C-alpha cells in the first residue's frame, strides 16, 4: 500500500534563558541510510521575535512552519499590527496541529 | 443563470378566479373537436386531423396515443403540450405502477396521475399551466371500460360520452339524443362518425379522421405466441379504410 | 444451461427449468426464458434476482423507447442498455445473459456477462452447463441451419447440461424468433425427467394431527348494520 | 431580472390579511355546499355535486367525498385536482403513524398535519395557497365521533354540526335552528338533506346531484363502518326522507 | 441463501 | 430612468446607471492621491471625520510587503476587495513562491468588479482605489474604478477636488518622476498635489495620511506625528 | 496477442481471437480489431468489459468531435483514450494500441499500457502473448515495409505469439489502413501454424 | 401587459412570445426549400454575403448533424448555432445509449420537446428559429421533418421556409397535385438537386449564380453539402434545356 | 418593485439610507470615553406603566472587557450580540487572550452589508 | 411596449432590444480593427491618450488566447476581458481532451455558443464588446468578429468601433486592390494607417497604436506583440499617408 | 470469471 509519513531523522533543542532563548537543530536531512542533504535549515524566524522547529516528517514540518507563518501575517492584518506574544503563538499553533487530528502531522515542534 | 422564477405565476384574482387556468381553458376552446363515446363491450375515441399543410404528412402526426396496451387518449388545444403529457403519462404508468406492481395501471390510476403533472404546472414555481383538455379511454379487469376528461386545472371526471374542443356544446346535445346503456361498440362508432361530420368543414374521410377504439384482446396484434394469459392489447387505432367502409353505411 | 442458436431465417434460444438453493433445488419448473420485448428474448444465468431484474427494467425502458421514436425496438438497444447499466454496477449485479431478436435490422444473437462484456456469435451458452451444452454445439453446429434443426441442436445442449451438469435440470424451454413472423414461446418443449409413480400413498387418516385449538379468521372487511 | 412578475403570494395586506388566503376563500364560496353534521352514535357527511349532466357515469363518479382510512373521510370544496394533492398526503401520514405507533391516528392529529400544510403555502415559498376547504369526518378512541373543519389559512375548528362552500350563512343559520345535543343518526341525515334542499341554487334536489357518506357505531357490535351510499341508496333516502 | 443453469 | 433599476440591464444608449450610480459614491469620497518615480511609489490621503469628538476615517490599507492602496467611496466595498487582494498575493506567495505582480493585482480586481454587473441580484462595488507597489519591473501606481476598468499611471487622484490634484501632477509630471533615491521629496510633492484640492480644511497632524513602498523600503503607512515632518 | 505496424502506405493493426476465463476459452472468434473512427482503429487487451466500455466512450466522443470540427487526427484520438485510462486508472485494467491513417501524418501507431501513458513507436505488440515475440519483432522491423512485407510480418510474429502463450490462439484477424480505405484480413490456423 | 414579456397564457389563449420568436425566424431575409427524390433528400436555401469583408466560405445557414442528418435553420444565426450544438449534442448521445444512429423524425421530436419546454417554462425564452431535418431513414426512407418555436413537428413530402414560403409552397403543391407520387421519379440527386433549383427560381422568379445559392444533399449513410463549383454544374444542366 | 441592494442616484444604497431612519426612532444611548473609564447610559422607553422596566435590556456584555448600547429595532441587535460574543470567545480559544475593542467592532460590522436576493 | 425593460424578451418584431442596446454601448468604444494576411492574421487598437499623466506602452488591450489566437474588442473593457477569461478555459480544455491546440472556427463557436446564452435569460445583462479575433491553425489563417448578440462570422477584414465605417472603407479597398493576397509585414504597415485615418472620428484627444500578428513564416504561427523598430516603421508610414 | 491476447 502507499504510505502517507517518512521520517527524515534530525534532532531539535529549545533551551530558555533568563532574559533570551535558544532553538538549536542539527542541519542533515536523511531518508532511510541516505543523506539527502547535510544542510537543510529547520529551525526560523516567523516574525515577532518567534523562532519554530517542527521536526519529523519534513513535508508535515515545512507545511506546519508554512501554516504559522501565514497565521502570523493575517494576525498583523486582522489585529492593527499587534505583536503575537508566544503564549498566543503557542495557543495558534495547537488549532493548526489538531485540525489534523485524524491525518496528524508527525513532527515534533518546539517554539 | 439559475432559474430565479422560484414563485406561481397562477395566483388567485380578487373575483377567486385563477386567471391562467381560465385562459388555459380558451385556449382548449379554439382547439379542434375531439369526442369519446362508451359502448357495453368498448370505448371509442375520435377526432379531426387538422392538417396545416398539405405538403405535411398528416399520418407522421399522431393526436390519438396508445399509453398502454389497454388505455388510450385525445386532446384538444395545444399539440405540443399533449406530445410531452403522452411521454409523461406512459413513463409515470411504468414507475409508478407497473415496475412495482408487474402489470399495467387501472384507466382510473393514470388519469389520476395525468392530473396530478397538470395540478403541479397549476402551482409549482416558473411555469404556465399545460394548454390542452385530455379525454382518455381504457379497460382493466375490476373496473370494466372506462372514459375521462382532464383539464388543465387537474380535475378530471368519468363519461357515458362527451366532447372537447371547438364545436363540443352542439356535438354533447348530439351525443344526449342517441347515447343509450344497450349500446353495441359498432353503434358507438357510428354515433362518433355521425357527430364528428358536424364539427368537420372540409374534407371527411378515413385519411382526415383518427379514431381508436378500446374493445376485445387483439392476439393478432401480441407479437408472440406461448402465453395463454397474455390475450394482446385491447386498443387499437382503426385504418384509413376501416373508417371509410363505416362511412358507406352511414 | 443456456444456449443461443442462429439459424437462416432467424435465431432460437433454449434454457432449463432448475433454480438451487447451495445443493437443494428449489423450483423444479423455473422460467429462465424473459420477453424484454415481444420478438427479443434473453435466457438468463446467475444470480436469479438480478436476471429477472436486469431484464424487466431494460424490457420497460425499451417499450417506452419503442412508444417515443414509434419503431419496433432493435437487440442492439436492449443490449446497450444491458451492458452499460451492468458496468455500473461492476459485476456486483451477477446477470449473465444471452440476448436474441428479429428486429427491422434482421436476426440478432449475442451474450453479456455480468462485468459488462458483450460478444456475438452463431451459438453462444452461458451457466454451469455451458461446457456440456457447448461440447454438443462444438460437434454439431454448421452454418445454414434450418430452423427445425436449430431448435434440435438448442434442445440437445440443454440436455446435455441437464444429465451432465449438477447445476442443471427438469424440463428444456424454447423460445423460436423467425424474421417476419411472431415469437414462438414453447413453454416445457421436453419432459425427459417425469417423477414415477411413489409405492405408497402417504394421505393420513383424518384427526392423526394433535389440534392445540381451531378459530374462523376475518378476512371480510368491517360490517355493515 | 424575475423579481418584475413576482405576485407576492404570501404577503399581508395594509389592513393585516392574506391577499390570496382571502381570494381562495372567495373561490371556495363558489363551490357545491358540503354539510356535516355529529350525532352521539355516528356523523353524516352530505355534499352536492356542481350542475351535473344526464352523460356523467355517477356510479363511478368521486369529486366531494373522499375516504383517508377506515375511521376517517373528508367532504372537500373548492379545486378538486389541489384537494387530491392533500388528501394523498393526509392517506400517508395516517399509515406512517400506523406503521411507528401500532395504532390508527387520531382524528385532530391528522388534521392538524393537513393544516400546519396549508399554513406553510401562506408563509413561504412564494407559490398560490391551496383552493380547498375540508369538513373531516372521523371517530378514535380518546374523543370518539368528531368533525373539523379547515381552510386555506391552515386554520382548523371543531364542530357540531358545520357547512363549507356555498350558500354557508344560509346553511349554518338553517343547521344551528334544528340540531340539538341528542340527536341520531337517522335524525341527521334527515336534517342534512333538508338544510341542502332549501340553500341549493338548482330547481330540486335529485339522486343524481349528491354524494352521501355516514359513518356508524351500526357495525356489528364495538367497531366503526364508512357507508358512502350508492346512486339507488341516495334515492331510497330522498324517497324516505319524503324529499321526491 | 439466493436462487441462482 | 426605466433602466436604473437594476445592474442587469442596459439603456437605450447602452448605458449601465447601477455602473454609474456606483460611480458617484467615488465623487462623494474624500480625496486621495499617488503618485511615483523609477525608485518609489507615495500615496497620499486627506482622512475625513464625522465630527470634532470623532476619529479620522483611515484610506490606506496594506496588501503585501510590496503592495497596498487607498479607497475614495464604501469603506466596506475597500475592506472586501483589499481582503480579496490580501489572498491573491498570498497564494502567489504560498504556492508559487513569487510576489504578485501590480499589473496582475490590477487583472484580478478588474475581473472581480466585472461579475457584480452581468449577474442579477448583486450590485457594483461603490469604491474606487489606488494601487501602488514595487515588483520586479520597479514602482508601479494603479487607478481601479468599479465598473471594472483598472489603468497603469505615472501619479493620478480620485474623491471629491480631486481634478485640481490631477492638473498639478499633469504639470509637475517632468520633475517628480525623476525624484529617484529621495523618498522625503517625492511625498513633499505628493503633498503639494493633494493640497490643490483642499478648501476651508487645511493639513492637519491628524488629518493627514500618507504610504510609501520603494527599492529597500517596505510597504509602511505613516499618521499621527509621523506626517508632522510634512505639514 | 495484438501489434499495429506503421508501413509505406499507411497502419495494419493485428489480433487473435481467443478471450479466457481462467483456462476456459469463453470465445475463439473474439474481434479484438475495433473501429473508433472510419480510418482510427484500435487493438483491445487485458479485461474484455473494460476495453469494451473504453472504446464505446472514445466511439462517441470522435463522433461528436467529427459533428464539430471535422475528422480528428491519431493524435487526438489517443489522447481521449489516455485521458480514460490515466483518470481511471486505479479502476481499469486495459492495455490499447491506437493505430490510424490520416493524409497528412499517414500511418500512426500510439500504445497505451496500464498505467495511461502514451508512447508514439514505429510498431507496437502488447498482451500476454507479446513478451515471447519482443525478441523476434525487434529483430525482424523494417520501417517503410511493403502492404506484403508488413502483412508477412505480422502473421509469423502472432503465429509464434499464439504457439508459445495459452493465453492467445483461434484465427489471426489484420485490418489495413490506407487511403485506399479499410481492408479486412483473416488466417485460420491451417495457414499460420505450418509457418 | 407582462402577459406579452414571459411565456404566459393571454386571455385569449395565446402565447405573444411565441408568435414574436416566429417573427425573428425572417429577421435573415433567407428563403429555404426541401424535397425528396427515390433514394435522396435534397434541401437548397438562399446565401446572402452583403458585405464584401466577409469570408463567404463562413456564410452558411446548412449544418451536418450527424453522417446520416442534415438541418437548414430559417433565424438569426446565433440561435441557429444554439440548436445545431445541442442537434449534434444529443445525436451523438443517442447513438452511445440505444447502439443505433438516431433517425431524423425522432431528432426532430426530441428537439420539438425542447422547444415545447421553453413555451412553457418562464426563465428560457423560445429560440427565433425554424429548424428543417433531412435524411435517407433505413426505417423511413427519405425524410423531412421540420420544427418551430411552438414545439410543433410534422413530417413532409416537401417544405418551404422563409418570407416567400407561401409561394415555393403552393408551386410545390402545384406540381404534386400532377404528378399524384409523394416524391420526385428521380434515380440521380443531381437531378433532384436541379428540380430543387428549378422551382425555386419558378417561384421567387429570380436567378442564382454559384455563389447565390447554399445546398445539402442527404443519401443512404451520409449528408453532405455541395461546394460553389458543384452547384455551378448543377446551374450549368438547368440553362442547357 | 426594485432591488434591495440597489444604489441611488447620490450613491447610496436605500435600504442602508431608510434603516438609518429606523434608528433615529429608536430610544437614546449616550457612551463617554475617559483614561479611567467608558461609560454607557440609555433611554428604556416603557410603552406602559404596567411594563416591568428591568426587563428593558438596551445595555449588553460582550466580554469582561467590552460593553455594548443599542438604538432602533433593538430585535435585530439579538443576533448582532450573539455574533460579537461569539467572536470574543473564539479569538479566546484561539490565541489565549483578549480582542482588541476595534477588531470585535470591525467582525460585527462585517455582518452589516450581508444583505441581499 | 416594455420589451426593452428585460433581456431575452421578443418584441413584437421579433427583436431583442436589450442587445441592440449593448450594440451602442460597441459603437461608443475606441476603433479595433483586424486583417487577414496570405499565411496570418493582424491586430490593431486606437487607445486614447486621456491624459499625459497615463504611462505610455502600459496600458496593454491586445490579449493572447493559447499561444496562437489573439483577442481585440471595443466597448466595455472589463465585458472583453471577462469573455478572455472564457476564451482561455474553453481553449485550456480543447487542449487537455484532443492534445491539439483549439482550431481558430472551434474556439469562434466557443466564444459564440458563450455570448448568445447571455441572451437567453433576463438574469444577465448581453456582451458590451464585439470582439476581433483569429490566428493560425492546421487549415491556415483565420479572422472572426463576434457580436453582442453572439453572430460571428469570417471576415478578410473587421472593424468595430467609433471609426468603423472610415475602416470598413479603408479595407474594402484593400480586398478590391489585392485579390491575390496581403503579405503580413504590407497588413501591419496598413493597419497603422487604418487606425491613424480612423482617428478622425476621436480626433479632440491625441491616442497611442497598438498592434499585435499571428503569421506562419513571421512568427511561426504564434501570437506577438508589434514592437520597437517595426512599431516605429508602421507610425512612420501611417504618418506620412495622412500628410 | 471475467473475461479477458
Ligand atoms: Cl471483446
Ligand atoms: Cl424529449
Ligand atoms: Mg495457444
Ligand atoms: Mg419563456
Amino acid at each position: 500500500q502507499f504510505n502517507p509519513y517518512g521520517d527524515n531523522g534530525g534532532t531539535i533543542l529549545g533551551i530558555a534563558g533568563e532574559d533570551f532563548a535558544v532553538l538549536a537543530g542539527d542541519t542533515r536531512n536523511i531518508t532511510d541510510y541516505s543523506i539527502n542533504s547535510r544542510y537543510e535549515p529547520k529551525v526560523f524566524d516567523c516574525g515577532d521575535n518567534i523562532v519554530m522547529s517542527a521536526n519529523g516528517f519534513a513535508a508535515d514540518g515545512d507545511a506546519l512552519v508554512k501554516r504559522f507563518k501565514n497565521s502570523v501575517k493575517w494576525y498583523h492584518f486582522d489585529h492593527n499590527d499587534k505583536k503575537l506574544s508566544i503564549n498566543s503563538a503557542a495557543r495558534n499553533i495547537q488549532h493548526l496541529l489538531y485540525g489534523k487530528r485524524f491525518f496528524p502531522y508527525y513532527v515534533h515542534t518546539i517554539i | 443563470m439559475t432559474d430565479r422564477y422560484s414563485f406561481s405565476l397562477t395566483t388567485f384574482s380578487p373575483s377567486g378566479k385563477l386567471g391562467q387556468i381560465d385562459y388555459a381553458l380558451t385556449a382548449v376552446k379554439q382547439g379542434v373537436t375531439s369526442l369519446g363515446i362508451k359502448a357495453t363491450n368498448g370505448v371509442v375515441i375520435a377526432t379531426e386531423k387538422k392538417s396545416s399543410s398539405p405538403l405535411a404528412m398528416s399520418e407522421t402526426l399522431s393526436k390519438v396515443s396508445l399509453l398502454t396496451p389497454d388505455i388510450g387518449a385525445v386532446y384538444s388545444g395545444m399539440g405540443p403540450d399533449y406530445r410531452v403529457l403522452v411521454d409523461k403519462s406512459r413513463k409515470v404508468a411504468h414507475t409508478s405502477y407497473k415496475r412495482i406492481y408487474g402489470e399495467y395501471p387501472p384507466t382510473k390510476l393514470l388519469v389520476s396521475e395525468v392530473a396530478k403533472i397538470m395540478q403541479e404546472a397549476t402551482q409549482s414555481g416558473g411555469v404556465r399551466p399545460f394548454g390542452v383538455s385530455l379525454l382518455i379511454a381504457g379497460h382493466d379487469e375490476f373496473n370494466g371500460f372506462s372514459l375521462y376528461q382532464v383539464d388543465p386545472s387537474g380535475s378530471y371526471f368519468p363519461w357515458k360520452a362527451t366532447a372537447i374542443g371547438k364545436g363540443s356544446v352542439a356535438a354533447k346535445t348530439f351525443l344526449e339524443k342517441r347515447w343509450n346503456d344497450e349500446l353495441e361498440l359498432e353503434d358507438a362508432i357510428h354515433i362518433a362518425l355521425l357527430t364528428l361530420k358536424e364539427s368537420v368543414e372540409g374534407e371527411f374521410n378515413g385519411d382526415t379522421i383518427e379514431l381508436a377504439i378500446i374493445g376485445d384482446e387483439n392476439p393478432d396484434l401480441l407479437g408472440y405466441t406461448g402465453i395463454p394469459t397474455d390475450k394482446g392489447p385491447r386498443f387499437r387505432k382503426l385504418t384509413s379504410q376501416e373508417i371509410n367502409d363505416r362511412l358507406e353505411a352511414l | 444451461t443456456i444456449v443461443g442458436v442462429k439459424f437462416n431465417n432467424g435465431v432460437v434460444i433454449a434454457a432449463d427449468t432448475r433454480s438451487t438453493q447451495g445443493p437443494i433445488v428449489a423450483d423444479k419448473n423455473c422460467a429462465k426464458l424473459h420477453r424484454i420485448s415481444p420478438k427479443i428474448w434473453c435466457a438468463g444465468a446467475g444470480t436469479a434476482a438480478d436476471t429477472e431484474a436486469v431484464t424487466q427494467l431494460i424490457g420497460s425502458n425499451i417499450e417506452l423507447h419503442s412508444l417515443y421514436t414509434s419503431r419496433e425496438p432493435r437487440v442492439v438497444s436492449a443490449l446497450q442498455m444491458l451492458k452499460q447499466h451492468l458496468f455500473k454496477y461492476q459485476g456486483h449485479i451477477g446477470a449473465y445473459l444471452i440476448v436474441a431478436g428479429v428486429d427491422p435490422t434482421g436476426s440478432h444473437l449475442f451474450s453479456i456477462h455480468a462485468h459488462g462484456s458483450t460478444d456475438v456469435g452463431y451459438y453462444l451458452s452461458l451457466g454451469s452447463g455451458s461446457l456440456a451444452a457447448m461440447a454438443v454445439l462444438e460437434s454439431h453446429w454448421k452454418q445454414d441451419l434450418t430452423k427445425e434443426e436449430a431448435i434440435k441442436l438448442a434442445s440437445d445442449a440443454i440436455q446435455a447440461g441437464i444429465w451432465n451438469d449438477l447445476g442443471s435440470g427438469s424440463n428444456v424451454d424454447v423460445c423460436v424468433m423467425e424474421i417476419g413472423k411472431d415469437a414462438e414461446y414453447l413453454r416445457n418443449y421436453l419432459t425427459p425427467n417425469v417423477r414415477e409413480e411413489k409405492q405408497k400413498s402417504y394421505k393420513f387418516p383424518r384427526g392423526t394431527t394433535a389440534v392445540l385449538k381451531e378459530s374462523i379468521v376475518n378476512i371480510c372487511d368491517i360490517q355493515e348494520e | 431580472g424575475s423579481r418584475r412578475y413576482d405576485s407576492r403570494t404570501t404577503i399581508f395586506s395594509p389592513e393585516g390579511r392574506l391577499y390570496q388566503v382571502e381570494y381562495a376563500l372567495e373561490s371556495i364560496s363558489h363551490a357545491g355546499t358540503a354539510i356535516g353534521i355529529m350525532a352521539s352514535d355516528g356523523i353524516v357527511l352530505a355534499a352536492e355535486r356542481k350542475v351535473t349532466s344526464t352523460l356523467l357515469e355517477q356510479d363511478t363518479s368521486t369529486e366531494k367525498l373522499y375516504k383517508l382510512n377506515d375511521k376517517i373521510a373528508v367532504a372537500v370544496a373548492g379545486l378538486t385536482a389541489d384537494a387530491e394533492i392533500l388528501i394523498n398526503t393526509a392517506r400517508i401520514h395516517a399509515q406512517n403513524y400506523l406503521k411507528t405507533y401500532n395504532e390508527d391516528i387520531p382524528v385532530e392529529i391528522l388534521v392538524r398535519r393537513l393544516s400546519d400544510i396549508k399554513q406553510g403555502y401562506t408563509q413561504h415559498g412564494g407559490l398560490r395557497p391551496f383552493g380547498v376547504s375540508f369538513i373531516y369526518a372521523g371517530y378514535d378512541d380518546r374523543y370518539g365521533y368528531q368533525l373539523y373543519t379547515s381552510n386555506p389559512s391552515g386554520n382548523y375548528t371543531g364542530w357540531k354540526a358545520i357547512s363549507v362552500g356555498a350558500n354557508t350563512s344560509a346553511a349554518q343559520t338553517l343547521l344551528q335552528m334544528d340540531y340539538k345535543d341528542d340527536m341520531k343518526v337517522d335524525d341527521a341525515i334527515e336534517l342534512a338533506l333538508k338544510t341542502l334542499s332549501k340553500t341549493t341554487d338548482s330547481s330540486a334536489l335529485t339522486y343524481d346531484r349528491l354524494e352521501f357518506a355516514t359513518i356508524r357505531k351500526g357495525a356489528n357490535d364495538g367497531e366503526v363502518y364508512q357507508k358512502i351510499f350508492k346512486p339507488q341508496e341516495i334515492k331510497d333516502i330522498l324517497v324516505k326522507t319524503g324529499i321526491t | 441463501x439466493f436462487l441462482f443453469x | 430612468n426605466n433602466y436604473d433599476g437594476d445592474t442587469v440591464t442596459f439603456s437605450p444608449t447602452g448605458r449601465l446607471f447601477q455602473v454609474e450610480y456606483a460611480l458617484e459614491a467615488i465623487k462623494q469620497g474624500s480625496v486621495t492621491v499617488g503618485l511615483r518615480s523609477n525608485t518609489h511609489a507615495v500615496l497620499v490621503a486627506l482622512k475625513r471625520n464625522a465630527d470634532e469628538l470623532s476619529s479620522y476615517q483611515k484610506k490606506i490599507i496594506k496588501c503585501d510587503e510590496h503592495m497596498g492602496l487607498s479607497l475614495a467611496g464604501l469603506a466596506p466595498d475597500a475592506r472586501v476587495l483589499s481582503n480579496y487582494l490580501r489572498q491573491q498575493c498570498n497564494y502567489s506567495s504560498l504556492v508559487f513562491n513569487r510576489k504578485l505582480a501590480v499589473e496582475r493585482a490590477g487583472h484580478l480586481l478588474c475581473d472581480k468588479a466585472q461579475k457584480n454587473t452581468q449577474s442579477y441580484g448583486g450590485r457594483p462595488y461603490g469604491v474606487g482605489l489606488l494601487i501602488i507597489g514595487y515588483d520586479k519591473s520597479g514602482a508601479h501606481l494603479l487607478e481601479f474604478q468599479p465598473s471594472g476598468n483598472v489603468t497603469e499611471l505615472y501619479g493620478t487622484a480620485i474623491g471629491a477636488r480631486s481634478q485640481g490634484a490631477k492638473t498639478y501632477l499633469e504639470r509637475t509630471l517632468d520633475t517628480f518622476i525623476k525624484i529617484d533615491g529621495n523618498p522625503d521629496e517625492l511625498i513633499k510633492a505628493g503633498v503639494e498635489a493633494i493640497s490643490q484640492s483642499l478648501r476651508d480644511e487645511s493639513l492637519t497632524v491628524d488629518n493627514l495620511s500618507i504610504a510609501i513602498v520603494g527599492k529597500d523600503t517596505p510597504f509602511t503607512i505613516y499618521d499621527g506625528e509621523a506626517v508632522a515632518k510634512y505639514i | 496477442s495484438i501489434m499495429a505496424v506503421t508501413f509505406k502506405d499507411g497502419v495494419i493493426l493485428g489480433a487473435d481471437s481467443r478471450t479466457t476465463t481462467g483456462a476456459y476459452i469463453a470465445n475463439r472468434v473474439t474481434d479484438k480489431l475495433t473501429r473508433v473512427h472510419d480510418k482510427i482503429w484500435c487493438c483491445r487487451s487485458g479485461s474484455a468489459a473494460d476495453t469494451q466500455a473504453i472504446a464505446d466512450i472514445v466511439q462517441y466522443h470522435l463522433e461528436l468531435y467529427t459533428s464539430q470540427y471535422g475528422t480528428p487526427s491519431t493524435e487526438t484520438a489517443a489522447s481521449v483514450f489516455k485521458e480514460l485510462c490515466y483518470e481511471n486508472k486505479d479502476n481499469l485494467t486495459a492495455g490499447i494500441i491506437v493505430a490510424g491513417y490520416d493524409d497528412k501524418n499517414k500511418g500512426e501507431v500510439y500504445t497505451i499500457p496500464l498505467g495511461g501513458s502514451v508512447h508514439k513507436l514505429p510498431y507496437a505488440i502488447a498482451g500476454s502473448g507479446s513478451t515471447f515475440i519482443y525478441g523476434y519483432c525487434d529483430k525482424n522491423f523494417r520501417e517503410n515495409m511493403s502492404k506484403e512485407e508488413t502483412v508477412d510480418f505480422i502473421k509469423h510474429s502472432l503465429s509464434q505469439a499464439i504457439k508459445w502463450d495459452g493465453s492467445s490462439g483461434g484465427v489471426i484477424r489484420m485490418v489495413v489502413l490506407t487511403a485506399a480505405g479499410v481492408e479486412r484480413l483473416i488466417f485460420y490456423p491451417d495457414e499460420y501454424e505450418q509457418l | 401587459g407582462y402577459d406579452r414579456h414571459i411565456t404566459i397564457f393571454s386571455p385569449e389563449g395565446r402565447l405573444y412570445q411565441v408568435e414574436y420568436a416566429f417573427k425573428a425566424t425572417n429577421q435573415t431575409n433567407i428563403n429555404s426549400l426541401a424535397v425528396r427524390g427515390k433514394d435522396c433528400t435534397v434541401v437548397i436555401s438562399q446565401k446572402k454575403v452583403p458585405d464584401k469583408l466577409l469570408d463567404p466560405t463562413t456564410v452558411s445557414y446548412i449544418f451536418c448533424i450527424s453522417r446520416t442528418i442534415g438541418m437548414v435553420v430559417n433565424g438569426p444565426i446565433p440561435d441557429a448555432r444554439n440548436a445545431a450544438l445541442r442537434a449534434k449534442a444529443e445525436a451523438a448521445e443517442f447513438r452511445y445509449k440505444y447502439g443505433y444512429d438516431m433517425p431524423c423524425d425522432v431528432l426532430a421530436k426530441r428537439m420539438a420537446n425542447l422547444s415545447q419546454i421553453y413555451t412553457q417554462r418562464a426563465y428560457m425564452r423560445p429560440l427565433g428559429v425554424i429548424l428543417t431535418f433531412v435524411s435517407v431513414d433505413e426505417e423511413l426512407g427519405p425524410s423531412i421533418y421540420k420544427t418551430d418555436p411552438a414545439g410543433y413537428y410534422v413530417g413532409y413530402k416537401a417544405t418551404a421556409t422563409g418570407p416567400k414560403q407561401q409561394e415555393i409552397t403552393t408551386n410545390l403543391e402545384n406540381h404534386f397535385k400532377k404528378s399524384k407520387i409523394d416524391h420526385i421519379n428521380e434515380e440521380s440527386w443531381e437531378k433532384v438537386v436541379e428540380f430543387a433549383i428549378t422551382h425555386m427560381i419558378d417561384a421567387l422568379g429570380t436567378e442564382f449564380s454559384k455563389n447565390d445559392l447554399e445546398v445539402g444533399v442527404a443519401t443512404k449513410d451520409k449528408f453532405f453539402t455541395l461546394s460553389a463549383e458543384n452547384i455551378e454544374e448543377r446551374l450549368v444542366a438547368i440553362a442547357e434545356q | 418593485d426594485r432591488g434591495v441592494s440597489t444604489f441611488s442616484p447620490e450613491g447610496r444604497l436605500f435600504q442602508v439610507e431608510y434603516s438609518l431612519e429606523a434608528i433615529k426612532l429608536g430610544s437614546t444611548a449616550i457612551g463617554i470615553a475617559t483614561k479611567e473609564g467608558v461609560v454607557l447610559g440609555v433611554e428604556k422607553r416603557a410603552t406602559s406603566p404596567l411594563l416591568e422596566s428591568d426587563s428593558i435590556e438596551k445595555i449588553v456584555e460582550i466580554d469582561r472587557h467590552i460593553g455594548c448600547a443599542m438604538s432602533g429595532l433593538t430585535a435585530d441587535a439579538r443576533s448582532m450580540i450573539e455574533h460579537a460574543r461569539t467572536a470574543a470567545v473564539t479569538h479566546n480559544l484561539y490565541y489565549d487572550e483578549d480582542i482588541n475593542v476595534e477588531s470585535l467592532t470591525q467582525s460585527v460590522c462585517d455582518l452589516a452589508l450581508r444583505f441581499g436576493e | 411596449t416594455g420589451y426593452d425593460l428585460s433581456n431575452s424578451v421578443f418584441s413584437p418584431d421579433g427583436r431583442n432590444f436589450q442587445v441592440e442596446y449593448a450594440v451602442k454601448a460597441v459603437e461608443n468604444g475606441t476603433t479595433s480593427i483586424g486583417i487577414k494576411c496570405n499565411d496570418g492574421v493582424v491586430f490593431a487598437v486606437e487607445k486614447l491618450i486621456t491624459s499625459k499623466l497615463l504611462v505610455p506602452q502600459k496600458n496593454v488591450k491586445i490579449q493572447v488566447v493559447d499561444r496562437h489566437i489573439g483577442c481585440v474588442y471595443s466597448g466595455l473593457i472589463p465585458d472583453g476581458r471577462h469573455l478572455v477569461n472564457r476564451g482561455r478555459e474553453e481553449a485550456a480544455s480543447f487542449k487537455k481532451l484532443y492534445k491539439t491546440p483549439i482550431p481558430i472556427p472551434a474556439f469562434a463557436d466557443r466564444l459564440g455558443q458563450y455570448v448568445q446564452a447571455h441572451t437567453l435569460y433576463n438574469s444577465v445583462r448581453p456582451f458590451g464588446v464585439s470582439t476581433i479575433f483569429g490566428g493560425v491553425d492546421k487549415n491556415g489563417a483565420h479572422l472572426y468578429m463576434l457580436e453582442p448578440s453572439g453572430s460571428y462570422w469570417g471576415y478578410k477584414g473587421a472593424a468595430t468601433g467609433k471609426g468603423r465605417q472610415s475602416a470598413k472603407a479603408e479595407l474594402e479597398k484593400l480586398v478590391d486592390h489585392h485579390p491575390e493576397g496581403l503579405s503580413a509585414r504590407e497588413a501591419v504597415k496598413q493597419a497603422a494607417k487604418i487606425i491613424y485615418l480612423a482617428h478622425e472620428d476621436n480626433k479632440e484627444k491625441d491616442f497611442e497604436l497598438e498592434i499585435s500578428w499571428c503569421s506562419l513564416s513571421e512568427t511561426n504561427g504564434l501570437h506577438k506583440f508589434v514592437k520597437g523598430d517595426l512599431l516605429q516603421e508602421a507610425i512612420d508610414f501611417a504618418q506620412k499617408e495622412i500628410n
